[PDB]
DNA sequence: GCATGCATGCGCATGCATGCATAATGCATGCATGCGCATGCATGC
DNA sequence: GCATGCATGCGCATGCATGCATTATGCATGCATGCGCATGCATGC
């Protein structure tokens, strides 16, 4: 009849998905104990208790995962960005499995932050060079500055000027990365006149927000070379990692070595010697 | 406005309630039996009467009348929910579509745990698994409307119309829901259709393809798709309802699965339908805004004794007309002023399948058939197939029409070979013709009746008295039964025994001998014997006898003698 | 848009002026009863005389003619106010009411050829013929949608031609919720209005000879959808505006001009009761005598024409049988016996009269035709002369020159009154109930007395039986008859219209006596006025008489007597054969005479008059 | 915009619930005398105990604490209805009335250091000291103009923070007629409302020793303009919302969070 | 009381996140009408 | 009645006015803070 639009539907199906399934089985199966006294389900019970108490975070030791299956542990050491997402989805699915009979009304299943911990000996901050980009590194230091906690968006929704149509549930990228709005209104309009150029506005009240913090880390005075100025580093903290460190503490931090991504902006200032340099962080 | 849940519950209880009506004189659970049959493939569509609902709640009926489509969907969902309760056994024999439905339900039970979260897009479309259709019957209190007066006030309502059929479309499948398979996954994608045209999809919305970001591409399938039977109908007003000096108006109807193949061109029909628009996108127009075209969606389509007692006299001609109607070609030639046209009009009105032509108005393309945007549409001779055709002022027709009529009478098929048309048409119809005062009529036709106006005083006075009675009291001096009697009569087929042949043979020979004695006689041939045999068989059929008898042969001989004299 | 207006002197004053215009309390105005009639009839528009407005308030009329849209808006607001005042309940049904216009516009009375840009944005009047029409289409005004996901219903309002210029923000159909939940359209709750487009051409009679015609395009709104049809002569009053083209960068600077109609017009008790009850027979006596003073003598033809004007009675029965009720006449005479004058007078007097000479119209243009529409590929029906003249009169001059096939075609109309049409793809039965006048010259130029009428007429018996009456007229050169004819002709010639100076270039029941048009001797009698004659004819045509038992046997016996006298008439020949149609003709003429004098039943005198007519017409010396 | 809403179960039910909450006929409630006091004092806002609402209707309190804006709108509508009911004459003066909140919020009692994105779009309570204040500035709500050329007056309505997101079509000051005749602004007939901005810091007595302080920014509307001064210890209850940045192509994805006060208390 | 220390205080430079300003051309579609063809109607002789 | 004339009628090509579709990058401005300077206050001896 040319008026309605019922949409699109699909049905459940009859290698990354297999990786997520492997992580889920690891979480549901892992146990620690003895043959004499049996074994206890470490991560299952831990996730159950944390979700029940309201703490949306768990900590995973890489040695346990390597014991369970070395392939996934080796994978996490090389491409943390994707396998972290897969492991978080597996943790969310397990938490849904264990705590199905929740109190009424609170049906919404929230995300879960997965932290990492290992017994590997650290390495000097001076060893950070080009070869370690996008890998997982462990570094000691002393914290000297900590900015205020701010808000950063993970899901956004935008509206059109003329026809007031909406694009919803757009996923933002983690880290210090931006987003560019589209310029064309994607609506089929025949006979109707069309929308202008650049018609989109960001709706603030319909976005998902998380905590955000930046830290300044200095090389340990115990390991600074004689007669050399100490070096510094900038750290990114998200969600539950905020407020865990006070300036002046001596900390060991495991993270990913990255660069900021805010587009191909032109260099500024009266000095323009450097070409193709992106500010780095962890 | 009222919540749909309460009315859905009311619909369910109404379907579960009624016990009242039974044909055999009892109290029978009708809707329960209908639902039990619906559980398996013993019934593939259900019709709901809005007169039975009126007993308990008329506001439901009014809301159904004004908002018919929403209530149709609600009824469909309610019946689908009720179906599992009434089911008692698995299908004894099932076809391809049932095999898909069973397999999909089985794997849905296999995979989906009761507690896992399911996206609103992850469900099956309602109409894909459904295999039964619901239609409504117009209220008896509701008065049928006229094609001319349905307007914007009637868009979206439930209406009942009566009209004449002029155009019918051949059956073709119509898409309901399209099924897609991804290039790199086992998932299935469903696309509902509610538009005259649609744009096929490309990428796969399945969860696995999304998680892997594989970029798999969809492909259509025809086996998994759902198709329905679709037909297009054209209707016109009766000549009675047209105002002064105007022309009949037309409307367009769409016809669904079981309602398909009910109506034929030239039939008078009553249609219960919903009046809905179609959004039109195309050539630019003068006035801005949203215009639309209207059309009708159907849910139900519904289609010796005295012959012309108003006309005085011609009793033997009336008997011959009765025999022609009953069956096993009659021509009348008369002076002007004798009502020959009115007999043909009565014959046209009485016959189930009939056509009536007046002369050059229906000449040429009005007969035979022609090609129109391509489909071939027939004329009066084609429409009257297996019926009776009536032609007035036969002698004034063009020669081509007369040749076509002769071909229909003798060969019973039409052959057309012209630029763009090369066909043979089946016309198994008997012809009644009228004319004014030739060897062609005697040789080709079976029975000729010559009506000569001899001015006898007594006959003229009686005719005047009868006409005055008709004009004054509007009724003759002291059809459904006739139609039923003819229908019952035509069911049987008598047979000719071996012995009577000799008698018949003798008669024929003697008749021809007399015709050879009277040199003024014109025609006797085996065609006359065939006509006599056919008339005797028709009379035996009237008596419902298995074996031809003597009285039928005598009456046929007497009728032929009266016609010839 | 939050912009609002607080004060406007002109609009408020104009609204006040219309409020005072439509009060009708201290005046003899009628508009109050008009509004009450509109409420009674459920209609929602009014027609107001422009001359009346100018008489009451000339400035408002000047402003309305010079400026249309704002003044029309003020009119509609005032109508809403007064409809609410008289009955606020009825005003709830309709959004806004409308105003029609009527009266002599004067200078603005403009032909389709003389419409110019000088009259833009004003109200104009135009007279023309209709050539193109389009199918009726609905248009959305208010839309309603429902969301099964959230159980919420919303409504959107549309206003496209209400505002002069529209923008892409409006006229957008909603399909999705704020959270992308699908919406289901609910057609029952929406609001639609009908729309049609027609084309009008300057009438060929008015256009200068040898020049191509010019046309205007008209848009018909919801109320005026079915008020026009192709091939019709109409007068349209409405606004003349420009058409906004759709968005673009470069424009040539040429707009399209479209007339938006507001009014469409099809151009056209005690006294009667007393006169009828007192006169009875004298009713038809005077009506026959006073039929046309311009024509001398011929009482029988005047009686027959009056019988056509009154006519018979259409009858139907249980079996669907139809019985004809119309009358048909054929006149044959020598030249200069004023047959064409009679035809022209019947054209002038009869309500629906169409003249169609012998070779002027062919068989296709008489009844109807079927044409394949190139725009859609469908088949459409075009009505001919006889279908247009339903329950009317068709006059055929020079009937003898008509071809045989056309007469065979006319047979269908003359016998049953219907036309059957069929071509592969469509078939119909159109109504064509009608009456026919025909005048035909004799074959030998002048009627031969010695030869029998059959040789002179030269027509078959079937066609003669189709006609109810045959009349033969002769120019006998009697000196006294010639003197009378000369007196009458020169009296009519010397007459001049009263109120017109000599030498210049160029209602009472009974007409005032005239010295020349009537004469000194005729002072003892009077003639009936034309207007009362038309009113009485219409009233008589409405009346439905019934046949009595006294006259049926009498008429049947006389029909048998005629069919036996067929052998007795030895001294004279017969003009027309006697068939079964003669009895129906007798009954029809009896009923026509019973219509002439308003009563309830058919009496013996009407039968006697019918039989006198039949005897006179059917035999000649 | 011609779009309208016909039915909404949640909003209508919430309005009915507040109507029953503020009746005080068959109960020992006091809000009727509070409304009479407000009418007597020409003030146009009310303060309602959160604990009282939770005791009478726990579900409404839960929804209001978890979702602020819609529930506050329903409160304001109910106040308008009851002010019209008791005395319709007084309700003519003001466009819409406002609601304050009071009582023990419990878990939502939050220090400026512990405000997080978890409490966004909810009503929060904060205790702090005032450090920065700004001058009071008027803001236009309804504008009125006059045309000496045509002797016509027009009025334009403005609504910026009433709606979550604003567009360039609105917030445009008219200066010319449809035929380019100049318009003269008439400041007497227009409508303005006052506006102020303050900053609140966590009290040094409460902050952990040796750590830098953290602060929040507050916007004070027309009624609460003069209720705060620098160097003062206050408690503020109000909504915690994001701030819409002006139009642009590329966004970094970091919003600004601003607390919009509804109640300010001098402890 | 005079000599000295010094926590407070002020004005102009650069660095960096947000924010502001710019801005016709080419290609597609439906309406009007010519040109070849076959059917069919009407008109003579 | 048969032979001929012919006004009507239909389908596919091109020509021409309106109408439709497309579409990121570079430069400017205000907030934060270092560095040199002079006044002035407070603290000793
Ligand atoms: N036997 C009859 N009985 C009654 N009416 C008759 C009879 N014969 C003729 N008529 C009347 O005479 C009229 C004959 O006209 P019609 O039947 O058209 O003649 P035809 O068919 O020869 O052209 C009809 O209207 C009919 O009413
Ligand atoms: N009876 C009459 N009375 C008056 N005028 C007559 C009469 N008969 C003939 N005429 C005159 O003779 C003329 C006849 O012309 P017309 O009616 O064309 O004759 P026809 O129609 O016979 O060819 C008319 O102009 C009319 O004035
Ligand atoms: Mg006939
Ligand atoms: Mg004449
Ligand atoms: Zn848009
Ligand atoms: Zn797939």
């Amino acid at each position: 009849s040319g008026f309605d639009d019922p949409g699109i539907f699909y049905s459940d199906s009859f290698r990354k998905s297999q990786l997520q399934r492997r992580f889920k089985e690891f979480l549901r199966q892992y146990r620690v104990g003895t043959d004499r006294t049996g074994f206890t389900f470490k991560y299952r019970d831990e996730l159950k208790r944390h979700y029940n108490l309201g703490e949306y975070w768990i900590e995973v030791e890489m040695e346990d995962l390597a014991s369970f299956d070395e392939d996934l542990a080796d994978y996490l050491y090389k491409q943390p960005a994707e396998h972290l997402q897969l492991l978080e989805e597996a943790a969310k699915e397990v938490a849904d499995e264990v705590t199905r009979p929740r109190p009424s009304g609170e049906e919404v299943l929230q995300d879960i932050q997965v932290m990492l911990k290992s017994d590997a000996s650290p390495s000097s901050i001076r060893s950070l060079k080009s070869d370690m980009m996008s890998h997982l590194v462990k570094i000691p230091g002393i914290i000297i500055a900590a900015s205020a906690v701010r808000a950063k968006a993970t899901r956004i929704s935008i509206q059109c000027r003329s026809c007031r149509n909406t694009l919803t549930n757009i996923a933002m990228r983690p880290g210090l990365e931006g987003y560019a709005l589209p310029r064309k209104c994607n609506t089929d309009q025949a006979g109707r006149p069309k929308c202008p150029l650049d018609p989109y506005f960001i709706m603030p009240d319909k976005c998902k927000c998380v905590d955000f913090q930046t830290l300044k880390l200095q090389e340990l005075p115990d390991a600074v070379p004689h007669g050399e100025m100490p070096r510094h580093m900038q750290l990114y903290c998200d969600r539950y990692l905020c407020d865990k460190v006070v300036p002046g503490n001596r900390v060991t931090i495991m993270g990913i070595y990255s660069i900021k991504k805010f587009g191909l902006t032109t260099s500024r200032g009266r000095d323009r010697v450097g070409v193709g340099i992106r500010s780095s962080y962890i | 406005l009222k919540d749909y849940a309460l009315e859905k519950e009311k619909v369910k209880k109404f379907l579960q309630e009624f016990y009242q009506d039974d044909e055999l004189g009892k109290k029978q659970f009708k809707y329960g039996n209908q639902l039990v049959r619906l559980a398996h493939r013993e019934q593939v569509a259900l019709y709901v009467d809005l007169d039975d609902v009126a007993e308990d709640d008329p506001e439901l009926v009014d809301s159904i009348c004004e908002n018919a489509r929403r209530y149709a969907k609600l009824f469909a969902d309610a019946v689908q929910e009720l179906l599992p309760q009434y089911k008692e056994r698995e299908v004894v024999n099932k076809d391809v579509l049932d095999v898909y439905i069973e397999h999909r339900l089985m794997m849905e039970q296999r995979s989906r745990d009761p507690g896992m979260v399911r996206s609103p897009q992850n469900q099956y479309p309602a109409e894909l698994m459904r295999r039964f259709e619901l239609y409504f019957q117009g209220p008896s209190s509701n008065k049928p409307r006229v094609i001319r007066e349905v307007r914007a006030d009637s868009v979206g309502k439930l209406v009942t119309v009566r009209g004449i059929v002029t155009r019918v479309s051949e059956v073709k499948p119509k898409m309901v829901v399209a099924t897609y398979t991804c290039d790199q996954c086992g998932a299935e994608t469903y696309q509902p259709i509610q538009s005259p045209t649609f744009m096929p999809l490309i990428m796969c919305p399945s969860q696995e393809c999304q998680t892997n970001r594989s970029g798999g591409r969809l492909y259509l399938q025809t086996r998994g798709s759902r198709f329905i039977k679709f037909q297009e109908m054209k209707m016109q007003e009766h000549s009675d309802q047209v105002p002064v000096g105007n022309i009949p108006r037309s409307i367009t109807v769409l016809v669904e699965g079981e309602n398909t193949r009910i109506a034929q061109p030239g039939d008078h029909v009553s249609v219960t339908g919903i009046f809905l628009p179609i959004l039109r996108t195309g050539f630019r127009q003068v006035v801005q805004g949203l215009l639309s075209e209207t059309y009708l969606e159907a849910h139900r389509i519904v289609k010796a004794a005295s012959i012309a007692p108003e006309i005085y006299g011609h009793e033997d001609v009336k008997k011959a007309l009765l025999l022609l109607l009953v069956g096993g070609n009659i021509c009348l030639m008369g002076d002007p002023g004798v009502a020959k046209s009115q007999l043909l009009s009565y014959i046209d009105r009485l016959a189930p399948r009939s056509q009536y032509t007046t002369g050059r108005g229906s000449s040429g393309v009005g007969l035979t058939a022609a090609v129109l945007r391509l489909t071939l549409e027939g004329g009066a001779l084609v429409l009257a197939d297996q019926g009776v055709c009536c032609i007035d002022e036969f002698d004034k027709m063009a020669e081509a029409d007369r040749t076509a009529i002769h071909e229909v009478m003798e060969q019973q098929t039409i052959s057309i070979a012209k630029a763009g048309i090369l066909t043979t048409l089946n016309a198994r119809c008997s012809i009644l013709a009228a004319a004014n005062p030739p060897a062609a009529l005697l040789s080709r036709f079976d029975l000729l009746w010559l009506i000569q106006d001899r001015p006898d005083r007594d006959n003229d006075l009686r005719l005047a008295q009868h006409i005055t009675y008709v004009h004054q009291h509007s009724r003759q001096p002291p059809m459904k039964l006739m139609r039923r009697y003819i229908a019952m009569c035509r069911e049987k087929q008598p047979m000719v025994p071996e012995s009577l042949a000799d008698y018949i043979t003798a008669a024929y020979v003697e008749m021809r001998r007399e015709a050879w004695a009277s040199k003024d006689a014109t025609y006797t041939s085996a065609r006359t014997l065939l006509a006599i045999l056919r008339l005797s068989t028709a009379l035996a059929r009237l008596r419902m006898v298995d074996v031809v008898e003597k009285e039928d042969v005598n009456e046929a001989i007497r009728l032929m003698e009266m016609s010839k004299d | 848009a939050g912009t609002v207006v607080l004060d406007d002197v002109e609009l408020r004053e104009a609204q006040r002026d219309y409020l005072d215009f439509l009060d009708d309390e201290e005046d003899q105005g009628i508009y109050q009863s008009k509004v009450r009639e509109l409420i009674s009839d459920n209609q929602y528009r009014l027609i107001v005389n422009v001359n009346d407005l100018r008489r009451k308030n000339e400035k408002r009329a000047n402003r309305l003619l010079n400026n249309a849209f704002e003044e029309l808006v003020a009119f509609q607001r005032a109508l809403k106010d007064f409809v609410a005042s008289i009955d606020a309940t009825y005003a709830k049904q309709y959004e806004e009411f409308y105003v029609g216009l009527e009266g002599s516009f004067g200078s603005k009375h403009v032909s389709p050829r003389t419409l110019t840009s000088c009259f833009l944005s004003c109200v104009v009047c135009v007279e023309g013929i209709v050539t193109k029409c389009s199918l009726v289409r609905p248009k959305v005004v208010r839309s309603v949608h429902y969301c099964p996901a959230t159980k919420k219903t919303i409504e959107r309002r549309y206003s496209d031609l209400t505002t002069l210029v529209a923008f892409p923000s409006s006229s957008v159909y909603p399909t999705k919720d704020e959270e992308n939940n699908p919406l289901e359209t609910e057609y029952g709750l929406s609001v639609y209005k009908d729309h049609q487009t027609i084309t009008i051409q300057e009438m060929p009679e008015k256009a200068p000879a040898g020049q191509l015609p010019r046309s205007v395009d008209v848009i018909l709104d919801d109320d005026l959808v079915d008020k026009a049809k192709p091939g019709d002569r109409v007068q349209v009053v409405g606004t003349y505006r420009c058409l906004p083209g759709k968005k673009g960068g470069y424009t040539s600077g040429t707009f399209r001009t479209v007339l938006i109609a507001c009014n469409v017009k099809q151009m056209s008790i005690a006294k009667i009761k007393k006169f009828s009850k007192t006169r009875s027979k004298d009713i038809f006596d005077q009506l026959a005598k006073s039929l046309a003073p311009s024509i001398h003598g011929h009482d029988y033809v005047k009686k027959a024409i009056l019988c056509l004007l009154l006519g018979g009675v259409e009858r139907d029965l249980e079996n669907g049988s139809h019985i004809r009720g119309d009358i048909n006449i054929l006149l044959i005479g020598d030249p200069s016996v004023a047959k064409s004058q009679l035809l022209r007078y019947v054209l002038c007097t009869a309500p629906r009269a169409i003249p169609t000479t012998g070779r002027g119209s062919s068989g296709v243009g008489l009844t109807a035709a079927v044409t394949t529409d190139q725009e859609t590929g469908e088949r459409r029906l075009e009505a001919g002369a006889m279908v247009l003249a339903d329950r009317g009169v068709v006059c055929i001059d020079e009937f003898d020159k008509m071809s045989d096939m056309d007469r065979t075609a006319i047979h269908e109309v003359m016998e049953q009154g219907r036309v059957t049409i069929a071509k592969a793809g469509i078939h119909a039965r159109l109504n064509a109930r009608c009456s026919v006048l025909a005048a035909a010259n004799p074959v030998y130029g002048r009627y031969d007395q010695y030869k029998t009428p059959m040789e002179n007429i030269g027509l078959q018996d079937s066609l003669l039986s189709r006609f109810d009456l045959l009349f033969i007229m002769l120019d006998q050169m009697d000196p006294e008859q010639d003197r009378e004819i000369s007196d009458h002709v020169l009296r009519m010639h010397r007459y001049r219209a009263p109120g017109e100076q000599d030498g210049d270039a160029m209602t009472q029941i009974y007409e005032k006596h005239d010295n020349l048009l009537h004469g000194t001797k005729k002072k003892k009698e009077k003639m009936v006025s034309a207007a009362f004659m038309k009113k009485y004819i219409h009233v008589a045509k409405i009346i439905k008489p019934v046949l009595t038992q006294e006259s049926a046997t009498y008429i049947a016996e006389e029909y048998s007597r005629l069919r036996s006298q067929d052998s007795m008439s030895s001294d004279t020949a017969r003009t027309s054969p006697v068939t079964a149609r003669t009895l129906e003709t007798l009954i029809r003429l009896a009923t026509a005479h019973a219509k002439a004098r308003m009563s309830k039943t058919v009496d013996l005198q009407d039968a006697e008059e019918a039989v006198e007519l039949v005897q006179y017409a059917y035999f000649k010396k």
